[PDB]
């Protein structure tokens, strides 16, 4: 399990970190990734096993990643309430490429006084109990070396969950019902066999090349709602 | 074909 901790309600200009533990992290690389409420996942930066830091050019001079021997520490360097959300970390898979494996379930931060684009199918897509349906995933620009991208279940107040990584490879412990097909700017989930359970929202997430803009991004969600 | 990885390896 990861887990972020240190989530408060904080005056506009005040430094918060929060911190990513589990229970070996030394051995991970972590990013950072938030949500404002009711909206969509949002990469904030990446921290290598040894320390290599990467950034959103969003986050630059907002968002300060570090970590030392048993925990992983985001500053949020001088936040506003543009910086209200849930945080999140989450642990790099096995292998070269951006895709996570493990998610922790958020820290909540609260601020007050008091060019990559991915498109999904619109919220909400409506599917039967048995039946079948297809959620779209189009990016702007291609995904790092054609196939880097990755999808997710989201309910709320849980973890995201790791459904396929690779475009099509299927994550540890998942149903096979669920498939995931493309290549380059054009993906798709398939979740076959529909369940109640399956009400949640879907999101993809590219790795793109760094020189080219950000490392990773998401598309918007599309929330699957089971009749 | 050249491979041009973008992060380290992970194990984990
Ligand atoms: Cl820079
Ligand atoms: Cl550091």
């Amino acid at each position: 399990q990861l887990m972020e901790s240190g989530g408060r309600l904080v005056t506009p200009g005040t430094p918060l970190t929060l911190t990513c533990t589990a229970s070996d992290i030394s051995t991970y690389s972590i990013s950072w990734v938030r949500q404002a409420p009711g909206k969509g996942l949002e990469w904030i930066g990446h921290i290598g096993s040894s320390g290599t830091q990467y950034y959103a050019s969003w986050a630059k001079g907002r968002f300060a990643i570090s970590r030392a021997s048993t925990t992983v520490d985001l500053r949020i360097t001088g936040p506003t309430t543009e910086d209200t959300a849930t945080y999140f970390c989450a642990r790099r898979g096995v292998g070269y490429n951006l895709y996570y494996n493990m998610w922790g379930p958020g820290t909540l931060v609260t601020v007050s006084l008091g060019a990559i684009d991915m498109t999904q199918t619109p919220s909400p897509v409506s599917a039967a109990v048995g039946g079948t349906v297809t959620i779209n995933c189009q990016a702007s620009q291609s995904v790092y070396n054609s196939k880097n991208l990755a999808w997710y279940q989201q309910k709320p107040g849980q973890p995201p969950k790791l459904l396929i990584y690779d475009s099509s490879t299927l994550a540890s412990g998942v149903s096979s019902r669920f498939r995931g097909s493309g290549s380059g700017t054009q993906f798709t989930l398939t979740i076959s066999g529909v369940q109640s359970d399956d009400a949640a929202t879907y999101y993809c997430q590219g790795e793109f090349s760094c020189s080219s803009g950000d490392c990773a991004g998401f598309g918007g969600g599309t929330e699957v709602v089971v009749e | 074909r050249p491979h041009f990885p973008q992060f380290s390896y992970s194990a984990s």
